[PDB]
């Protein structure tokens, strides 16, 4: 019969201290730039503002040259706008590769892990809707974690632990 | 414009000419805006124009034509002109004909050539 | 000793109740709303064409308030628009009232299947993409619609 | 294609109507118009039957 275990993606993002500061770091930034197109709009509306003040008092050539000088910075505002925010802007470009080393990571712990214990399908219970109730004893989420922290706290042995890993090790011959 | 270039440096020659304008020679839109008195005075399109096309609008064009014409030399020496000259036109085509409207659209071409309603008689 | 089954949501959800009709319906109001949603958009269109075809008759200043109507009718478009066909609200919230309550009811009906009956997975099949070809030995839908069906 | 040749005779009409805008009365501009949207209703019908979410595609 065939074996088949699972990971939550959702869980063991979740489960990742890196992954969720860099996550607010990455809102923060956000915030930043939302505050500078405020300042932007700020901008605008005082150009605005002064243009129709004293509207009356300009020539048909100044006032196009004002009218134009708004037209381009609501255009660069709109601009920045679309390029920090849009479908495939800067911010959903950053967030969308935050996770990728984490899933390199996830990738390789699962096939090792797969290796080891003969599972014969591993599947992403958050990819979609298809399982439905999943056992929970075939969840390998937290052997992943577990395997993500271990290499995240890593250690270089001593000199003397080195030694007794090479005597250990060289033991066959 | 010297007021404004002495507003950004040197705002006591600013203060000066302000209080020179405002008081020797109280313009018609500088007096009222260098003070931020009011919209009181009253401006060419707002005047017998923004009215008058509320008349166009509401398919009355007997009174209007001796309006226009009495208006279009009586509001002589502003841009106002060109779009009493167009609404002229405009009435005199819609109550005579195709030939009255293009003399009113040639008309007006010649008089202003250099205006969005020159611009917009060589298009129509 | 990996025991697994599948259900149909879709064919348990027809079944047990009346969700062909409702969601025909749901689909044909938000048909409207749609076809609304065009023809506000037209009168749009044409409020900015009538708008580019006179200017020089304007001051200027009818220029700025129709300007700022049509770009009220623009925002009224589209909150109209986001009300509707929100993730949240009115097409979301009525196709949610419309399957939820069956929908948790088949959850626990599947959570307390496989408690008894020891299952190890139970695959939903209602996608069509996923899961191509299924055995139809395993699959308990049967079981789902009747303990439904004993509840009143 | 056929809904570009469709839009072209839309946009003629449009033109046509524009171009005597400012000539004839009020009742014959609001007979066009409606004609116009008429027109315009049949090009979202035709849409909607085409390329909609049931027919044709």
């Amino acid at each position: 019969t065939t074996r088949i275990g699972y990971i939550d993606m959702e869980y063991i993002l979740e489960n990742v201290s890196d992954y969720k500061e860099a996550k607010s770091q990455l809102e923060l930034k956000a915030q930043k730039w939302k505050q500078e197109i405020e300042a932007k709009k700020l901008n605008i509306n005082s150009l605005k503002e002064g243009l129709k003040t004293e509207k009356a008092l300009l020539t048909k050539e100044l006032i196009e040259e004002r009218e134009t000088e708004i037209k381009f910075q609501e255009n660069e505002m709109l601009d920045y706008q679309q390029k920090q925010f849009g479908a495939d802007g800067n911010l959903m470009r950053q967030k969308a590769a935050l996770a990728k080393p984490i899933q390199d990571q996830v990738f390789t712990a699962v096939q090792d892990i797969a290796e080891a214990k003969n599972y014969d399908f591993i599947f992403d219970k958050s990819s979609d809707l298809t399982m439905l109730f999943s056992n929970k004893r075939f969840d390998i989420s937290d052997q992943v974690i577990r395997i993500l922290n271990r290499t995240d706290k890593r250690e270089q042995l001593n000199k003397k632990q080195l030694k007794e890993q090479e005597a250990k090790e060289n033991r066959e011959n | 414009n010297l007021y404004k270039i002495y507003q950004i440096t040197d705002p006591a020659k600013a203060e000066k000419i302000k209080s020179d304008i405002t008081n020797n020679y109280p313009g018609s839109r500088y007096a009222q805006i260098l003070n931020n008195t009011n919209t009181d005075d009253i401006p060419s399109p707002e005047k017998e124009y923004q009215k008058w096309y509320k008349l166009f609008q509401e398919e009355k064009f007997d009174v209007v034509l001796d309006n226009i014409d009495n208006l279009i030399n009586q509001y002589s020496g502003d841009e106002i002109v060109s779009k009493f000259e167009l609404l002229k036109a405009n009435t005199l085509g819609k109550v005579n004909g195709l030939e009255a409207y293009k003399k009113g659209l040639e008309n007006v071409a010649d008089n202003y050539p250099n205006s969005d309603e020159g611009k917009n008689a060589r298009e129509i």
